[PDB]
RNA sequence: UUUUUUUUUUUUUUUUUUUUUUUUUUUUUUUUUUUUUUUUUUUUUUUUUUUUUUUUUUUUUUUUUUUU
């Protein structure tokens, strides 16, 4: 930073971490295999962190597919599998809609309506299995007032959104508001 | 319209248009532009097993449901194993990328099915021995299901239970001998994309260990694609290159044939496709590539195929409806220009050793085969024999049609005895 | 596209292109591209001893389980032993440095499979007597599981007996008379990866004193590949060097299997390579060098050999769906112009005496064969016949192909005697 | 390489080369100069007496 | 321009002008008055060990660094003896002074070169047994990647095995038969350089004991100056004096590659000069005596020669885009004139005026007897032109 | 006769070698010598197909029932 090195003054644009509002409509789909099921939700966070070790994805929207896959492990519903003993866990959720996420990354590249999928297997332990993505975040230009996006996650769960949103390394904070505010990725990531 | 057409008592257009008798072709690129995903209804609010027992005491009482096999083929067939080693993309969509696992279900969009589901025949006794030969089975009645003739439906039959007998060893047959309930199977929506979807992951798989379940599905590659079959069967047995082939067409609709059988945007040259089953996954509902919207290409290909003494176009049912002279004169010159005049031509060459002696009487105008095998110059020499046939070509044809025997009805075979063979 | 093709009634392109009815060639130089191992998935969570015992007893049993017998296999040959002395590089891998002790699965990637282990059927009176017969055994059975006719499988069932005496000289038959279960161990990729690198192995090391199983294994040298064996046979049969045999080639589809055959980067010529093996390594799951995908290099070769007194090119399966005629033709004036003029030619000279009488009634031009083994010199003579076979040419097939008694349906010998013995 | 195949339809090479169906020659030469020795691998922890009995 | 062109519809001038598709030519002296020096970059960071190990394992696994070699090819060569005894100066530059002891690279400024420098895969097993023959087979695997033919290719590596053998005896080969990587060393600078500096130092020492690194380097040697090579040629092979045979040139294109060939400043009759090199060392990125800048003197020596029976002249290639009636008439004209009198230009020219311009049967026949019975004559060469057009 | 404007079933622009890595050109070389098919449910059109195959070829090394 500027007390290493000489000349690397700010932009006049955003100073810093000028705060913007980025209205955007997306879809999710997801699909978690495990060995075992999930015991706890801290768990099932931890499986689904490291959905981009080996990242091919979206720059633009990497952000934005974090906060999907934070609300597609949110509303993780089981399925009849899950029961007693069927075969391995298999995990499913989908959610589709438009919201508005503020944040202080910056200015964001326009987006375009494309799919990308992604797959990964995890390794958190003593849980194996792999994963399933899609999501289609896009740029809303419409007028047509959007939800919060973290209203999407219900209250029953996440009991600490300050660190179940950050197990997928965002940084989170709060405007003194009631409205969470996007900080930054993990650093460096 | 082409141009236009004027009737000279008012110097008045006409403007005629076909009637909507047959439904027009559908192209899978269409399709694929409409919707990104393939829709797959099922009913998944079942257990595994207790979806075993349904279909199995279905199966044994011939009164099984199609939700309920469509279901259980979808709970026994969640092999997410099979590792891609290149990308799979196919009509712009990205089914996998060159190392990633993936199932038979991850290249077609699953959904829930909307419907009440029925009570079943629920059996607890059938163990988990089921995905080694249960799907086998089901899917080997949907092959079974469309030769509707007996003598054939018994070999199919046969078939199926020795290829189920490789795996469970026990195999007491299910479905009675009569009260065939497999024939509607066809009908249902669900089932071909899913017999469709296990056939296209299994080929691309060939190596696989539930590799057997092709059989029973193999019937859904190239479904109601008769005339890009004959096509690629008429480029193997001519010999020529499969672009000069094109240009020997005749008779006017066999060329528009051709223009809406190879509409350049529709991917028929790739194997790891969507194309081949754009009929059982919904991709088109009227297959641009059947022989009943195709008769003419499918007719003079079998024809000439025939003629150059092909074991296979001789079971090729014969078109109903359409031109039996023309066709049958333009097959009969290209079966007489490739069979008896042999290109035979230098290929490699060591630096030098080219060309061939034109200096050596090298006389062109004769009242002898052109000894050649380019369009225009047997055209001219036909042209130059007044479109009369000659005699050598029906001695040709008689003698690539003769000892023919065991022919079957309504076929090539049949007609060419008939015609060729006076 | 190599040439374009137009509509004229309004001067439109097509672009004509052939149907995925076979699936396209893979070379095993793009599988080395996309991966730079070859993964072999095996079960290793148990005792060798337990592994001996589930073998044994599933063999005796005839329930034999694939995963059981692939882990055993690797457990039996964990022969580090055998000295490489050259570098043993291929396809861009490492495999050895000419000196280091190699083992058998040194050459393939090893993983860990994912899947249940069937339970088996344990035996502890099996002491350490696996590696003197059972290891060849077990892959011996993979090559008699491949005939699929009664005759030769019970010839090769016997010769394996044999071979496994020769080390055990006890040996009590295991798989039972009946109940073939062997036939589905072909299926399995690990089995053949398994078989095929043991085969590499013995291969490179044919001194070593478990040479002995090379039986039930060579047929995976090479395997699918009966055009490159049938090029090989062609180019040993005449004498004729293949940069000069290649030149030879007619007909115009025999053009494009021999361009796809030799791209460079496959390095078919060396031995100690993994080409023999691209198949059953799973590098190619389509082989470009086999018979079916190249029918008509095949048939020719076959035809070609026939006609030249070969006691190989009498049982090859002659292919389907291919123009016969010009194929024939081209076959036998080759087949001629080897039989008919022998070269007989000065090699080599002690300092002077090299040259030819020139000027010493040097008459060339004649209705006489030119005397000599050039391309265009055979061509310039059949065209001065007009492109028919002389009298004399069918003579020299007759006499080629006569007295060849016990001849096999389907095959070129017979093909042969049907066409060039009139 | 002797001499080169070319292709008459787009002058194009192929570079055709024999299978090897058999293995290529080795010479003594090229052995003793990988190894300047012929190892011979025995097993002397026995008495000559045991040995011929 | 030479005298002005005037368009008739106003008198006004046009200066036509070439366009420079081909670059222009550069003569070695104006790079000696450019620069007073030859500036070699390598990088010296490194062991001689190190970097002998390092072209060794790279050499045998075919991934080496042309970094690496240069380097090893400095350090393995600065063998200071060898003796002078006449000045050696050349394009005003004091190389030694009669009998000082000179190295290799003595004669060529040396600097530091500014990259990275890769891994290397160096062997500490390795004895100092590297200048015998390592240094000889790094040099000559230039001549031999210059090739591109795969027969002469076989014969340059069967002989410089052969010259390898000589010195240690054992010599496995170390460049693997196939994906030959040496083919790009010749596109690099510094290796060119180190090359023909190798090869000149050793044109100086016949009798040096290294002298057997002339192998490879030899190509170095009036390297793209065929044009002069087959004026020397046409000079030998008739006898006739060089100062004599320069007035018979004709068709006014000869005579401009003549004098852009002979300016006086270049100093190419003196043997122990840079003016053999002036393309390896950088000199001149265009060489003036190349056969592609001077093409139509090269058909018209060549052609001359062969119909003078030379064995050299039928292996050499047509130029290609020039005119060659005009050049075949003046080439058969000298070489009658030679073969038929055992020599006067302008006589000659008379002589064939008197026949208006055109070839006597008695030329024909004469080119004939020079051209017939060549057997084993190779495509695009000046023979098999030869033999197509002068043997009707 | 005509709605007005029209007048290449001419055109994105820039192109004009199925020319081009540069350097080459002895496949010279160490040096030194109402209708009216007693038509049709739809999709069909090898009573073709698991895949891979194509020698009832193959342990490797052999090729004088030659030799101390």
């Amino acid at each position: 930073l500027s007390n290493d090195f000489f000349g690397m003054e700010d932009m006049d644009l955003y100073d810093k971490d000028s705060l913007r509002y980025e209205k955007f409509r997306f879809m999710l789909k997801m699909t978690v295999r495990s060995n075992k099921p999930f015991r706890s939700y801290d768990d099932v966070t931890a499986a689904v962190s490291q959905w981009d070790n080996s990242y091919i994805g979206m720059v633009g929207k990497r952000p934005f597919y974090k906060i999907i896959a934070l609300i597609g492990s949110s509303h993780l519903q089981a399925t009849p599998a899950v029961l007693a003993d069927l075969n391995q866990p298999e995990y499913y959720a989908t959610l589709t809609g438009r919201c508005f996420l503020p944040h202080r990354l910056g200015l964001i590249p326009p987006m375009f309506n494309v799919s990308e999928t992604f797959r990964k297997p995890f390794n958190i332990g003593i849980y194996k299995g792999t994963l399933d993505f899609t999501f289609t975040v896009s740029d809303d230009e419409s007028n047509e007032k959007v939800p919060h996006v973290w209203e999407y996650m219900n209250p029953k769960y996440q009991s600490q959104i300050q660190k179940e949103g950050l197990k997928f390394g965002l940084i989170l904070s709060k405007k003194a508001t009631g409205t969470w505010v996007l900080d930054q990725l993990s650093p460096f990531k | 319209m082409s141009v236009t057409v004027k009737r000279i008592i008012d110097n008045t257009v006409i403007v005629p248009k076909l009637p909507a008798n047959e439904d027009p072709v559908e192209y899978p690129a269409d399709y694929f532009r409409k919707s990104k995903e393939i829709p797959l209804y099922i009913n998944t609010t079942k257990s595994l097993s207790d979806l075993r027992g349904y279909v199995y005491q279905g199966l044994k009482s011939g009164n099984v449901s199609i939700i309920h096999v469509n279901s259980y083929l979808y709970g026994a067939l969640k092999d997410i194993r099979g590792k891609l080693d290149k990308d799979w993309s196919s009509f712009g969509i990205n089914i996998g990328k060159a190392g990633d696992t993936i199932g038979i279900f991850d290249l077609v969009s699953l959904k829930a099915l909307d419907g009440v589901l029925p009570d079943g025949v629920s059996d607890a006794s059938r163990t988990s021995a089921d995905d080694k030969w249960l799907p086998l089975y089901l899917l080997g009645l949907y092959r079974v299901g469309r030769t509707q003739m007996p003598e054939y439906r018994k070999k199919l039959m046969d078939g199926l239970t020795n290829q189920c007998k490789m795996i469970n060893e026990q195999f007491e047959p299910l479905v009675p001998e009569g009260r065939d309930i497999f024939d509607v199977w066809g009908n249902d929506s669900n089932y071909t994309k899913i017999v469709a979807a296990v056939d296209m992951f299994f080929h691309m798989f060939k190596k696989h260990e539930c590799a057997s379940f092709r059989y029973g599905t193999i019937v859904s590659r190239f479904k109601d694609c008769a005339a890009l079959a004959t096509f690629g069967h008429l480029c193997k047995i001519t010999g020529m290159s499969t672009e000069d082939v094109t240009t020997w067409i005749l008779n006017r609709e066999v060329a528009d044939e051709m223009v809406q059988m190879m509409l350049p945007g529709q991917e028929i040259d790739k194997a790891d496709s969507y194309m081949p089953y754009l009929i059982d996954f919904g991709l088109s509902s009227k297959s641009p590539y059947s022989s009943v919207k195709n008769p003419a290409f499918h007719f003079w290909g079998q024809l000439t195929a025939l003629l150059l003494r092909s074991t296979r176009a001789r079971n090729a049912r014969q078109p109903d409806d359409i031109e039996y002279t023309s066709l049958t004169t333009a097959g009969l010159l290209y079966a007489y220009a490739v069979g008896s005049s042999a290109d035979l031509a230098q290929q490699f060459c060591v630096g030098d050793n080219k060309y061939t002696p034109d200096d050596s009487t090298g006389g062109l105008t004769t009242n002898a085969p052109p000894q050649g095998r380019d369009v225009v110059e047997w055209l001219g020499w036909f042209e130059d024999q007044n479109r009369k046939p000659t005699p050598d070509m029906m001695q040709y044809a008689k003698r690539a049609v003769m000892s023919l025997q065991g022919l079957r009805e309504k076929t090539i075979g049949k007609y060419a005895k008939s015609e060729f063979d006076k």
